[PDB]
């Protein structure tokens, strides 16, 4: 599994990031994001999910990022182009995590991200995923990268 | 129709990507080419009309594949595409790092200084790019040919046990164990030991 | 009301600072309380801070806080028989607006190699962040300092040491903290004896 070179990601990286998340918190300003349920929020970390358990478990919080900043992408071109580098990146890092991975927790949030797109607001989904997007590459993915010595 | 850029090739020595193809002949008069790179799912173009045969793509992101294209144009008319892919994270050349050894009495003390990335910072060098990189030192005293491999755990190593009176050339290049990558040498530093 | 009121960075760690109303009593009482943008309905009270006279509050890590998008700090002055309007600090991104410290370096004088490491004080909940430490050394009465490559954090600096002794050479440490562009710290006081 080549998904350890992504404990850390390039500073000029990071800065596109940067940008796409100003972007996209700038268009959900004017959008209405109220959500049902604060679904992305996570309680629990992946540190309590077991090694095994944490790439699948940020898989599909990245599947959903992926799929909802897609969209989002689509519907305003101005976001378009800004997003255009993080979107190709995130699915770079979603296809290596896939390629990673040959009741609990694990089960109650996969359900709960698998139904949140059929039953929320897109607006609030990506606001979600606006404010998730350092979450997720700088604390889940650097422990799903760093394998045994996250703890 | 006018002619398509031929041999077009990407060199990314330390992901200095750069974009180059030689200019087919044409006796109606100079050909501007341009250059695009698929990002994500629509083709985003630099060097538009370039007269220049070469392209700077260092901008690309240094993860995942990327698909680059380059085409010559006359005025209306304009070549075909002619589309490479290019995968920064082993496609590129390891440069070699830089070399500091000092003479101490008998001994070597050589300090390696990572390739830089000029996209990225002097914090953000070929180092921390590759996780499993490390030094290979080759020494040998002149004349005799006959290398010495050892593999530093940092960028500082001693060297011992030299015979005095004596000059020893040293190089240093990274590796990746885990991928069997290695980057070019640096130029032999050759220095005397003496008492 | 406190006029001027900035939440600022310095030490890994996040401060609100504040200073007297003009016409504000001696026994002046202040309460802060944290907002995040994510949460805008959400005004959480820090309680370590409630009730406190210092000038000086740390919103470094509370509870339900989230360092990975910006967040707010608001402070009023509670009199005893009044209380006057929340004052509202600017928002602070903590993973681009963190002030890094210097390190605290640990030396060891090996045979003709001296090592130094960094230590460093990081909060126990702050993020993973990548520190790496430059060494300038030098000779006392000389301006000539010779820095020395960056080094990640957790891997010692090995200086090599001429066979001369009895000696004024001096050290010192400047943190590079870099998540999209790097921020230098100032060089740490020159902590420095003779050597061999
Ligand atoms: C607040 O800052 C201003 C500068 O804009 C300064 O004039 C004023 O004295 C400060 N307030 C106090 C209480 O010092
Ligand atoms: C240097 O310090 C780091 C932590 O600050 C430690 O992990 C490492 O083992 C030390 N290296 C030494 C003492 O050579």
């Amino acid at each position: 599994c080549h998904i350890a070179q992504f404990k850390s990601l390039s500073p000029q990286e990071l800065q596109a990031f940067k940008r796409a998340k100003d972007a996209l918190e700038e268009s959900l300003l004017l959008k209405d994001c109220k959500c049902r349920s604060r679904l992305f929020p996570r309680t629990w970390d992946l540190r309590q999910l077991q090694v095994r358990e944490r790439p699948v478990a940020l898989e599909a919080e990245l599947a959903l990022t992926l799929k909802v900043l897609e969209a989002t992408a689509d519907t305003d071109p101005a976001l378009g182009d800004v997003l255009d580098q993080p979107l190709h990146t995130l699915h770079h890092i979603l296809s290596q995590l896939r390629a990673c991975i040959q009741r609990g927790r694990l089960h109650h949030w996969l359900h709960r991200l698998q139904e949140a797109p059929k039953k929320e607001s897109p607006g609030c989904l990506e606001a979600s995923v606006t404010f998730n997007l350092f979450r997720l590459l700088t604390r889940d993915l650097n422990c799903v990268a760093s394998g045994d010595l996250c703890v | 129709m006018v002619p398509p850029p031929e041999n077009v090739r990407m060199n990314s020595v330390n992901f200095k990507n750069i974009l180059q193809w030689e200019s087919p002949a044409f006796a109606k008069g100079q050909l501007t080419f341009t250059a695009q790179y698929l990002s994500y799912r629509i083709f985003q173009d630099k060097c538009m009309q370039t007269t220049l045969t070469e392209c700077d793509f260092s901008s690309l992101s240094k993860y995942g594949d990327h698909t680059l294209r380059v085409r010559a144009e006359f005025a209306d008319e304009h070549s075909d595409w002619v589309q490479i892919t290019f995968c920064p994270v082993d496609d590129t050349i390891i440069g070699p790092p830089g070399m500091q050894v000092e003479v101490l009495a008998d001994s070597l003390h050589m300090r390696f200084l990572a390739p830089k990335i000029e996209n990225e910072y002097e914090t953000w060098t070929m180092k921390d790019m590759y996780n499993s990189w490390t030094y290979n030192v080759q020494y040998w005293k002149q004349g005799t040919d006959e290398k010495f491999q050892i593999t530093p755990q940092y960028d500082f190593e001693v060297l011992r046990n030299l015979e005095p009176r004596t000059t020893y050339c040293v190089q240093v290049r990274g590796f990746l164990p885990d991928r069997n990558k290695a980057g070019e040498w640096s130029e032999p530093v050759c220095e005397q030991t003496t008492h | 009301p406190p006029q001027n009121v900035t939440l600022l960075s310095q030490n890994f760690s996040v401060y609100l600072t504040w200073l007297p109303g003009l016409g504000n009593p001696q026994d002046v009482t202040y309460f802060v309380a944290y907002q995040s943008s994510p949460t805008r309905r959400r005004w959480r009270e820090v309680e370590e801070c409630a009730g406190t006279k210092e000038l000086l509050c740390s919103m470094m890590c509370l509870k339900k806080q989230d360092l990975y998008n910006k967040f707010k700090g608001r402070v009023r002055t509670v009199s005893p028989s009044s209380k006057s309007p929340w004052v509202e600090s600017e928002y602070l991104d903590y993973l681009f607006e963190v002030e890094p410290a210097p390190p605290v370096l640990v030396l060891t004088q090996t045979e003709e190699i001296l090592s130094a490491n960094a230590t460093y004080q990081l909060p126990p909940c702050m993020p993973p962040l990548d520190l790496k430490y430059e060494v300038a050394f030098w000779k006392e009465g000389a301006g000539n300092k010779t820095l020395f490559p960056v080094t990640p954090h957790g891997q010692p600096v090995q200086i090599t040491l001429q066979p001369a002794a009895s000696e004024h050479h001096c050290l010192s440490a400047r943190t590079i903290y870099t998540f999209s562009v790097p921020k230098y710290s100032k060089f740490s006081k020159p902590t420095c004896f003779l050597l061999e």
